[PDB]
């Protein structure tokens, strides 16, 4: 009805009014209803008029939003500001080839934006906001809220709807990746969030864009921290956690999916190999509180390491050097990890069949000085039965 | 320094070791936020379907006065040296943005005679 | 079914009316999306 | 909850011993902080709303819908009792002068009373011997290998003519199969034992011409695993642990599944919509919710608890075997010097400190902590100076705000008593409490014409006021 | 409750037949007064608390705890 | 009975204490009656 603006103002006021409340009762009773209403509003029912009966929802827009600016003043609309009408927003948005024509159009657009900015600064024209979201917002609390999985699903749907324009999707994926850090905190209840991210990361181009942000290092650091926490826990007590391994398996799967990009593999395969090897070793060490999810994560890590362990001769040399360094990291008294380490090393040096050019890898080992580390480890052997 | 980052990005976006289809995405990845019209114009400028690393470097160089004068000339559609307010309205209509005639008058007023000289346009920029 | 007031529920719309309603709904959805995005901007 | 005696002793010692003002203040601050933290934790429990709502409707035994099994809350104390030996019989084997029996499952026997009916003086067992094995075996005849399949418990010489003898194990023995032999000294199946002409019982039928023996044990059922001695035993244990983990994961997923249906039913019940149709007189939604929670959720919780207990036992056994092997290897290493451990170090390193806690977010554990805190505060309130100090800490506001209504009826009565005691003679505190009560009452009365629930939600305050007026 | 058909007919006649603004205002005032009086009576009913509380718990057939037997309510067809 | 703290309540009163309590209760009852009567006076 015509009370669309007023009802929406009341609803948004209520939603933002108690969004920060963390009590389960309030979240269940008030937040869920407001979220459902907003979800119904954002995604309209499918078109019924025969003319647009199959037309896309985004297509029927009568206007086109600013490419990199949000002209809405949410605080003003909440304050029922006279200048914050929905009609005002409509008036502010634009309606919905020769090379020289294109150049003239681009120059005109740039000049018009500059003139509008100058009129805003000097005169009374309002200032549209810029596409930059904060790291702390209602979305972060709402998405990983442990109160109800239905609320998480609704929030995921709302967020997925919120990302339509590619320019919007940029900052959207940025904020989503930023929020990824809390994955360990809510290992199970955040399953929806992962589902959203994987859903949004389906675009290969978007995958490369995220890769350019250097997300791989953050993922590796998080994986290392999780592995360390798990090892400490397994070494500490004998309690049983039915949810042990969910976060680790999810992170491993996400890392593998990102690594599936062949160009990305060609880009930074070497940079990540060491983390993979250390994790595989640590997982092989895990023996006390071993979970089926942990086992699957270990298998995935081993497969990823093996796949990464296939490249140029220089790549093989780098892998050998990494193995030597990791063995240097391994303790001398330890008598388990070096087994697998040297086993893979030998398999690589002379390819195990299923003048010593096939042993040229050994020269690489001498270049790395690994032979000295080998002698040192040989010195470490003391008990024949034990080793 | 910047050249190294550009080369690294070009290598990363290079699927087979780049197509113009993701060229705008490459600029978005580099931290630059482009407009669709700007991207289309750059594509027209460059692809006289794949660009070279020197080509992307040259494009980014044009991204990092003559343009201002060309824009001023475009503003004087009649070329009378005076950019007509009605000409401004025609341009805005071409841009598809809807604005009040009173809004155009106020903008011109914010721009002695209220007639935008080339000096007036330069001072605006 | 004897209640005449019960059968009173009877709305109708033209195809052009449906198209206009769809367009208005799309515009409202866009405005809502923009407003919601504004609710999470950086400060 | 097991720390009740600790709380009692702490209260008695604290009240009896005179102490410094600073010490009293520190103790009060610590106790108040503990109570406030527990209250805040309880107030935001993920299952808090569902459990609280269910509490008022159905007589609920335990919060059978927690995520991580609260082991302390999960391990009840079943007492041993006299149960007939034939009751747990699973596999039965009889010999010339010995009998081998398998139990239905592992159990911890304490003493076994064996009565001898139909006794004949011609053959009377001057002594008997027992052996136990806690190793899982498939067939009674499979354990015919005597030594490996037996670990002798006790041999008791029976005086002639004695029928009921109570062989008492000095410590309870946990086992699965037993072998009891008439150590010192067919008619039924006509199985003429050509080997043994006059055995105590038939070598095939166990038909015992000498006498008949009945047995029973003051035992409690026990869950355990056979000892792991070989590396093959280690592999079998690892496989069993993996299988148990998989089954437990399935059970946990199934149990967690019931949550959304319970939420929907709770929503329907909260509507409280009147409807027309005394065993079935209750609201259909209420009966459905009771069946779902009490029937399904309880059964799922029980199954998951059993699985978790078995998994914990298996993990403990595997850790013990691995630690024993590691210690043996260290001992073989002559260079490796044996590290003597102080008593505290030995206890800490021991596997003893492994299963003495509930879940971290165990709503039941938090509730028990709160109840113990309430009891301790009620005790500590006795010292008038302590009362003044606590009132300075402003406990009254927290008590009225959080702990006033929640908890069982006895908890509510105790809280009311403690609140009354706190304002025993403190005029300022009495004024503050009266102000809070009057404010709540007036706030309710403002919307009285509109909210029946408002009137419905003032009983506790009125009861507290009545109790306060009661104590002159 | 027997006046259901009468109510439906009165509503249909009032909606279909045009009337003066004064007539509409009078009918509105009458209906509003009737509703307000009935609501006030129900709110102040003696057994109102008991019946209301009992409503949410068990499937209630009728308010079988009234003093004066309502002939209309106590004479089923 | 193992709970030692349970025996905390140990109240006692002298006969003179009981008489004084009775007198105070009587005075309180008289004051209460007078106050209540004041609540029903004619305006």
């Amino acid at each position: 009805d015509s009370c669309w603006e007023l009802r929406l103002r009341c609803a948004l006021s209520l939603f933002l009014m108690a969004v920060n409340i963390k009590t389960p009762v309030v979240v269940e009773n008030i937040t869920l209803m407001c979220l459902r209403i907003l979800q119904k509003l954002i995604k309209p029912p499918a078109p019924t008029s025969k003319k647009n009966k199959d037309v896309p929802v985004e297509a029927l827009t009568t206007v086109k939003p600013y490419c990199n600016e949000i002209h809405a003043q949410a605080q003003l609309w909440l304050k029922r500001d006279p200048k914050a009408s929905y009609d005002a927003w409509k008036k502010c948005l634009p309606i919905r080839p020769s090379k020289s024509e294109l150049r003239h159009l681009y120059l005109t657009e740039k000049y018009v934006w500059r003139w509008k900015q100058f009129l805003s600064r000097r005169g009374k024209r309002t200032s549209p906001l810029d596409l930059k979201l904060g790291h702390n917002n209602w979305l972060r609390q709402v998405l990983f809220t442990p109160a109800t999985q239905a609320a998480r699903q609704a929030a995921c749907t709302i967020v997925e709807a919120l990302a339509t324009i590619p320019s919007r999707k940029q900052q959207v994926l940025d904020l989503l990746t930023s929020y990824l850090d809390e994955l360990s905190i809510a290992g199970e209840c955040a399953a929806e969030y992962l589902a959203l991210y994987q859903k949004l990361i389906t675009s290969a181009h978007w995958k490369v864009y995220l890769a350019a942000r250097g997300v791989l290092p953050y993922v590796g650091n998080l994986i290392t921290k999780e592995i360390a926490r798990l090892l400490a826990l397994e070494e500490a007590t004998l309690s049983t956690d039915l949810q042990q391994g969910y976060a680790l398996k999810s992170l491993t799967g996400l890392l593998s999916s990102f690594v599936e990009v062949e160009s990305i593999k060609r880009h930074f395969k070497s940079r990540l190999v060491g983390t993979v090897l250390n994790g595989y070793l640590c997982l092989r060490k895990l023996v006390v509180q071993r979970t089926k999810l942990i086992d699957e994560t270990q298998d995935m890590l081993l497969e990823m390491l093996e796949d990464m362990t296939t490249g140029t001769e220089s790549e093989t040399k780098a892998f050998m050097a990494v193995c030597i360094e990791t063995a240097k990291r391994y303790n001398l008294d330890d008598y388990r990890t070096p087994v697998f380490i040297f086993e893979r090393l030998c398999s690589i040096i002379y390819p195990e069949e299923n003048e010593e050019e096939v042993y040229k890898m050994a020269g690489v080992m001498a270049q790395c000085g690994g032979l000295e580390c080998m002698l040192n480890r040989l010195a470490g052997i003391r008990d024949f039965k034990q080793g | 320094e910047q050249i190294a980052e550009f080369k690294e990005a070009f290598s990363l976006f290079d699927k087979d070791g780049i197509t113009t289809k993701e060229l705008g995405t490459v600029m978005r990845s580099l931290g630059q936020n482009p407009t669709e019209a700007e991207l289309q114009d750059m594509i027209n400028e460059v692809d006289a379907g794949t660009i070279d690393f020197p080509e992307f470097l040259t494009m980014m160089a044009r991204k990092m006065e003559e343009e201002i004068r060309e824009a001023f000339r475009v503003f004087d559609k009649d070329g009378n040296g005076y950019i007509s307010a009605a000409e401004l309205r025609h341009v805005m209509t071409n841009l598809g943005e809807k604005l009040t005639d009173e809004e155009v008058d106020e903008m011109i007023r914010e721009a002695g005679d209220g007639q935008v000289n080339y000096e007036e346009f330069v001072q605006m920029m | 079914s004897q209640f005449l007031l019960t059968r009173l529920n009877d709305p109708k719309m033209s195809e052009t009316e449906r198209q206009s309603m769809e367009s208005e709904r799309a515009d409202r959805s866009l405005f809502v999306q923009e407003l919601l995005l504004s609710t999470l901007v950086r400060e | 909850r097991k720390a009740a005696q600790f709380v009692d002793l702490l209260g008695y010692f604290s009240l009896k011993t005179p102490q410094t003002e600073k010490k009293l203040k520190e103790y009060s601050q610590k106790a108040v902080e503990i109570l406030r933290t527990q209250n805040h934790i309880l107030t935001n429990h993920p299952n808090s709303n569902i459990y609280n709502t269910l509490s008022g409707l159905v007589e609920f035994d335990g919060y059978y819908l927690e995520s991580d099994p609260c082991l302390v809350c999960n391990n009840p104390e079943v007492p041993f009792c006299y149960i007939k030996l034939s009751s747990i019989k699973v596999d039965t084997r009889y010999t010339t002068t010995q009998q081998v029996v398998k139990l239905i499952g592992s159990h911890t026997i304490s003493k076994v009373t064996v009565k001898i009916g139909d006794l004949k003086r011609t053959k009377m067992v001057r002594t008997i011997n027992l052996y136990y094995n806690n190793r899982t075996v498939q067939a009674i005849v499979e354990l015919k290998n005597k030594p490996a399949r037996w670990h002798k418990a006790k041999k008791v010489q029976l005086t002639p003519g004695q029928t009921e003898v109570k062989i008492d194990l000095p410590l309870p023995i946990v086992a699965s199969n037993l072998m009891i032999e008439f150590a010192d000294f067919c008619h039924k199946c006509r199985s003429i034992n050509y080997d043994e002409k006059d055995p105590f019982l038939c070598n095939a039928c166990g038909f015992c011409k000498y006498a008949r023996f009945d047995f029973m044990l003051y035992a409690k059922p026990c869950c355990a695993v056979d000892p792991i001695e070989n590396e093959e035993d280690r592999k079998k244990a690892v496989s069993n642990i993996n299988t148990l983990l998989d089954k437990a994961d399935r059970v946990y997923h199934q149990l967690m599944g019931h949550r959304p249906q319970l939420e929907n039913l709770l929503c329907k019940v909260n509507e409280a919509a009147p409807e027309k149709p005394t065993s079935a007189s209750v609201n259909r939604y209420i009966l459905q919710l009771a069946q779902e929670y009490c029937g399904d959720c309880k059964n799922s919780f029980d199954e998951l608890s059993k699985i978790i207990q078995k998994v914990f036992a298996s993990r403990k056994e595997l850790l013990e075997y691995d630690l024993q092997q590691r210690e043996a290897a260290t001992k073989s290493s002559r260079t490796s010097v044996q590290p003597t451990f102080t008593a505290s170090q030995y206890r800490a390193l021991s596997v003893l400190g492994c299963g003495h806690t509930s879940s971290t977010k165990c709503y039941g554990c938090a509730s028990a902590v709160t109840e113990h805190c309430i009891t301790l505060l009620r005790a500590l309130a006795t010292n008038p100076a302590l009362r003044h100090i606590l009132v300075s800490q402003g406990l009254i506001r927290e008590l009225f705000d959080y702990n006033l209504r929640r908890g069982a009826a006895a908890m509510r009565e105790e809280v009311r008593q403690l609140m009354c005691l706190l304002t025993r003679d403190n005029p300022e505190a009495t004024q503050q409490m009266n102000d809070l009560i009057i404010g709540k009452v007036s706030t309710a009365l403002k919307g009285h014409w509109a909210n029946p629930d408002l009137a419905s939600s003032l009983q506790y305050e009125m009861l507290l006021l009545t109790d306060s007026i009661s104590k002159e």
